[PDB]
RNA sequence: GAGACUCUGGCAUGCUAACUAGUUACGCGACCCCCGAGCGGUCGGCGUCCCCCAACUUCUUAGAGGGACAAGUGGCGUUCAGCCACCCGAGAUUGAGCAAUAACAGGUCUGUGAUGCCCUUAGAUGUCCGGGGCUGCACGCGCGCUACACUGACUGGCUCAGCGUGUGCCUACCCUACGCCGGCAGGCGCGGGUAACCCGUUGAACCCCAUUCGUGAUGGGGAUCGGGGAUUGCAAUUAUUC
């Protein structure tokens, strides 16, 4: 423990958050780790300081969404270590992995801007920032899982995983990946 | 051991399971055409409720005494739907609280004190507390 | 010979106290273990200090902690913050600073809100909206 | 100690409350044996809100009034010839002293 | 007073007076 | 005759008054103040109320 | 130092208008404004109708 | 277990046997889930099962406390029609016969020509309600 | 438009396909009972309770809102 | 979000070093007790602003007039 | 005029002092009696025992003074005014309050014994009494409450706040402990409080831990309508609240 930090069971090392760009972003592999999500969080003062959040803290303020449920960490904390688990058993592997490899694949590349030239709305294609990439995965991640899992018998943790894992890999049948080929699709029409 | 060392959503189950075997209570004839509060909207879903009802009663007795039954009966008030309008509080049951303590009171747990309330007997604790040890060392609790 | 030291680690609206002295090595809060508090969600973030320094350290130490206010939450997140406190200032009177800057180093490390308080409070209310900077609805027409 | 008297200060100004107390304290330092030191009640505050216009109409504005409550009160051992004394030492502006002849 | 008001109707109504 | 003021009053808004004014909408009954609430901001100051926040 | 004074009314004529009348320095705003000014407002009343005098 | 489920039928009403007992039985019209729950104690049946228990025995148990609740020792601030107007005599109106009453009490008003008589028949709002924004038809 | 009926009760046939091959599974939960197979859910939760008893799979959390089972773990 | 001074708290600067320029030197904290000491102003705050101009202004007395 | 100014918030183991805001260590001066353990020491405790000759630091107690000023540093700059990143620490700061010249045919004669001019004045537009209506419904508009469910509804057990008010009012009246009876409408008896001394450690909800339910206009949702009970008052019909 004054040399791991886990979650209670698995492990921040022994995972290579494998690109540059997404480098300095992302904090999980990084040796400042955290037992638990959220701690106080002063973490939206400044510009640049949501940076230096863990990932998962940022994935759990993410999910209470939608009125009915508003403050509720601890219900999220509840569906993330569930979430965490059922991914173990379905591949026997860190789940932070599987995490990493869905925020690393599902940021888009390119995107195009509103400039409706002044009124004659005509855009042109742009490019993306790391920091957009990350915050965009992860609420295409949260709003998959949550309509799938709205009138239905699944509850909100197996949606989370199935998502997740079919992100991580390129499954071609889920929300994130769906909608990322469609803006890509958009951008290089009018590009 | 003390009570204040235990998970205490299972000392009360011990406590009602061995306050049923003994049985000296005499229970209301009402227990089956009541709902234990105002803002409720049903009886229990369990058939034996009277027991535990004295188990969290004499146990909050330890804590704190010097509380009646307006006061036991502000402990277990809870949230009142009133439909379209919006909700608000609601206070206990006033029979209920009255009659468990009496029964008790006949138990020889509890006797009505000075400057009102009921103060759990000098010799309800041993009862109160040896069922902690067993609960407790059982096994790990 | 005793070697008494109280300290608070204030919150929100929090008062946590903890008394500390040589005693036999022990971690109580308000007559309740370190273990059976308030939600089990939050355990591990009670045993960061715990876990952050090992139990060597705590051997010659017996603290009783109280608390009063709040809410579920801050109440805890202050009683994390007066064990330290409690702590690093009973070696700064009892043993050399040398001491305490060995270990004052490891805890700003991991988080920086474990000594340091947080000065947020609520804010007040504005005629014209339910809340500081919300304001009712407009028709325009 | 032989009677054992108790005096009470309410008043808006906080100075002017203050200064009486020193006042009162020196002479009871000055002349007696032992008494108290000023304890201090926390302090009542009055509110009241209106709609700031008189008739309905206009922009939907309020105000919000009020008046602070400052209290105060020592206890003396002494004989009562003494308070028929020190209760004349010029306490002139706003200031109500209710004094008790033995523990009331 | 004879019937033992409150501190805060008492200062109200000395001001009251004076109006 | 007798039936002049044979209403109870005793109770309601057509009981009380603005003591000054002699109204009867929009009174205040804190501390026994009775006061119309117009009535009240004009003066409000010899009362020793004022105003910070 | 300063002072100001303002009257309204029918004033020559059966429309209603308004004066005023200042000299020396005068502050209008602030916290001071509380022990620096002693203000003064009255009503004449004439066959005509009601004339607001105001003074500081 | 009893997996002869056996879909059936009381007082003309057509249970669903796969709910419940304590809700299966509220189908019938005079019947609620305070009703349901206090009659199925004072017939001993458990309540963990779902309708496969309904051999004769234990149906017609519950039966004859449907229409005579009162010597079964059910307190009278339980019923519905507690001191009718005419007859008046503790008892409870069960399905097909809480219509002829509810039929029955209108016309009483109706011919007597009181107020709130003449606003069923109109078809209004009869406790004091508003119409000039809501009901609108 | 998912408009299906259920099985309040085991049929012999769910039985034939419960008693063996679900404990062939790496992931147990009764939501994904009730996909595979046609029945309410309550019965998702009876059956792996005395499935357990039984003592042909194992458990690792359970709440009061989701809870989790596993394969025997052959070994 | 800016910070300017105003005529009140320059001229006063000015005035204080016009007069005592041997009192003071490149001390914040013994340049504000000496500016209570001379100077009668109604506000603490008022007291922190002037002086924290006057040391900035020190440095430039240095060198350059 | 802006700024300055007033109030509030955030910091001090430094000062001041405390049953009418009020504890916390020691003695346990007692806890009750075993109040548990256990064959013992040791742990445990919230209120219950006081005069008040066992400390006040840490709640709220409240007064004084202190503290933050772009002050130290690296760049940028007409090297002036000043700006950005940092070292210690609260680094412009929650925030509000006050608010100028000249004005609008803005609104208020239904706030005033503030008032002009017109109308009326004993068969009254005055002033009292009885009843009714201001809520009436083929439709349109706006400020809001509840919900459209499984991140959930129901049933039991655990655990924590703060701003406040409270008895005799200018012409009519409190917050409630404790007991006994019944679900509440309650209802009888005694007690406390002119108030952080009583209610009061304001045992609040959402939350949290465990049972029931399983995509079914379904136990989601609770409009509408029937029947019975009680409470305010002189009086409950057009159901006044529960």
């Amino acid at each position: 423990t004054p040399d791991i930090k886990l979650f209670g069971k698995w492990s921040t090392d022994d995972v290579q958050i494998n690109d540059i760009s997404l480098q300095d972003y992302i904090a999980v592999k990084e040796k400042y780790a955290k037992y638990l999500p959220h701690s106080a969080g002063r973490y939206a003062a400044k510009r640049f300081r949501k940076a230096q959040c863990p990932i998962v803290e940022r994935l759990t303020n993410s999910m209470m969404m939608h009125g009915r449920n508003n403050g509720k960490k601890l219900m999220t904390v509840r569906i993330v270590k569930h979430a965490f688990e059922i991914i173990h058993l379905l591949t026997g592997e860190n789940p932070l992995q599987v995490l990493v490899n869905a925020i690393i694949n599902s940021g888009p590349r390119e995107d195009s801007t509103r400039i409706g030239r002044a009124g004659t709305v005509r855009r042109q294609a742009v490019d993306v920032s790391p920091l957009r990439r990350v915050n965009q995965a992860i609420w295409l991640l949260c709003t998959g899982a949550r309509e799938a899992a709205f009138r239905n018998i699944k509850t909100i943790a197996e949606c989370l995983a199935d998502e997740l894992i079919n992100a991580a890999k390129g499954s071609s049948n889920s929300y994130a990946i769906k909608k990322k080929d469609e803006l890509e699709r958009v951008a290089k029409s009018n590009r | 051991v003390t009570v204040k060392d235990v998970n205490q959503q299972e000392f009360v189950r011990a406590l009602a399971a061995f306050l049923k075997k003994s049985g000296k209570l005499k229970v209301p004839e009402w227990v089956d055409t009541v709902k234990l509060a105002k803002h409720k909207e049903l009886a229990p879903y369990d058939e034996n409720w009277f027991y535990t009802r004295a188990a969290s009663t004499a146990r909050h007795l330890y804590l704190r005494g010097g509380a009646g039954v307006g006061s036991m009966t502000k402990i277990y008030g809870g949230r009142q739907r009133n439909g379209v309008m919006p909700s608000h509080f609601s206070r206990g049951s006033k029979s209920v609280a009255r009659r468990v303590l009496q029964a008790l009171e006949g138990l020889k747990m509890v006797e009505k004190d000075q400057d009102g309330g009921r103060k759990l007997t000098p010799q309800g604790q041993r009862d109160l507390d040896r069922i902690a040890g067993q609960v407790a060392a059982a096994k790990k609790k | 010979p005793l070697q008494s030291v109280q300290v608070f680690g204030r919150k929100k609206t929090a008062t946590a106290v903890a008394h500390c002295k040589r005693g036999n090595g022990l971690i109580k809060v308000n007559g309740r273990p370190l273990e059976m508090i308030e939600p089990r969600t939050l355990q591990y973030k009670l045993l960061e200090p715990v876990l952050l320094l090992g139990k060597e350290r705590f051997a010659g130490v017996d603290i009783r902690v109280r608390v009063k206010g709040g809410g579920h939450v801050a109440q805890i997140y202050a009683i994390r913050q007066s064990i330290s406190k409690a702590l690093v200032a009973y070696y700064q009177k009892y043993v050399d600073e040398a001491s305490k800057k060995e270990i004052k180093d490891i805890l700003i490390q991991y988080d920086r809100t474990l000594l340091v308080a947080d000065p947020r409070r609520c804010e007040s209310k504005k005629f014209g909206g339910p809340g500081a900077r919300a304001r009712y609805q407009k028709s325009y027409r | 100690a032989i009677h054992r008297i108790r005096i009470t200060l309410t008043s808006r100004n906080v100075k002017s409350l203050e200064k009486v107390c020193a006042d009162l304290i020196r002479g009871a330092k000055e002349k007696n044996l032992k008494v108290k030191g000023p304890v201090r009640m926390p302090t009542k505050t009055l509110r009241i809100t209106t709609r700031k216009t008189p008739c309905g109409e206009g922009s939907k504005t309020w105000d919000r009034f009020q008046m602070r409550i400052h209290k105060r009160l020592i206890d003396l051992h002494s004989p009562s010839e003494i308070v028929k004394q020190i209760t004349s030492i010029s306490i002139e502006p706003g200031v109500e002293v209710e004094v008790t002849i033995a523990d009331a | 007073m004879a019937v033992q008001i409150s501190k805060k109707r008492k200062f109200v109504a000395d001001g009251i007076f004076k109006a | 005759q007798q039936l002049y003021w044979s209403h109870p009053r005793k109770f309601g808004q057509g009981s009380r008054s603005c003591r000054v004014c002699s109204n009867r909408h929009g009174l205040i009954r804190k501390y026994g103040l009775n006061m119309c609430r117009q009535c009240f901001r004009q003066y409000a100051k010899d009362i020793g109320f004022i105003k910070l926040d | 130092k300063g002072c100001e004074v303002v009257v309204s009314g029918k004033l020559r004529g059966q429309r209603a208008k308004s004066m005023k009348f200042v000299d020396g320095l005068m502050i209008h705003s602030g916290d001071p404004v509380n022990y620096y000014v002693d203000t003064a407002v009255r009503h004449v009343l004439l066959r005509q109708g009601v004339l607001g005098i105001k003074v500081k | 277990p009893e997996k002869f489920q056996h879909i059936l039928r009381v007082l003309n009403t057509n249970i669903d046997g796969r709910r419940k007992i304590a809700f299966a039985i509220t189908a019938i019209k005079g019947v609620g889930r305070r009703y349901a729950h206090v009659v199925l104690r004072k017939a001993d049946i458990d309540l963990t099962k779902r309708a496969g228990e309904l051999t004769e025995d234990e149906v017609e148990r519950v039966i004859t406390i449907m229409q005579n609740p009162r010597q079964y020792k059910i307190p009278d601030w339980f019923l519905n029609r507690q001191k009718d107007v005419k007859d008046g005599k503790y008892s409870q109106v069960l399905a097909n016969g809480l219509d002829n009453k509810l039929r029955e009490d209108l016309e009483r008003l109706k011919k007597i020509r009181a107020h709130r008589g003449l606003r069923h028949f109109w078809g209004l709002r009869v406790r004091g309600q508003h119409t000039k924004t809501t009901g609108r038809r | 438009r998912d408009k299906l009926n259920n099985l309040v009760l085991f049929d012999k046939a769910t039985y034939d396909k419960l008693c063996k091959e679900v404990p062939n599974y790496k992931l147990i939960t009764p939501a994904v009972v009730s996909e595979r197979l046609k029945i309410r859910g309550s019965l998702a939760r009876a059956a792996l309770q005395e499935l357990l008893s039984k003592g042909l799979i194992k458990l690792v959390s359970k709440h009061r809102a989701q809870v989790i089972y596993t394969r025997n773990t052959k070994g | 979000m800016g910070r300017v001074r105003t005529k009140t708290v320059k001229k006063a600067a000015r005035v204080i070093i016009e007069k005592y320029y041997t009192r003071l030197g490149n001390d914040f904290h013994t340049n504000k007790r000496v500016c209570e000491e001379i100077a009668i102003i109604p506000s603490k705050k008022l007291r922190n602003k002037i002086a924290g101009y006057v040391t900035h202004l020190m440095k430039r007395i240095q060198r350059g007039p």
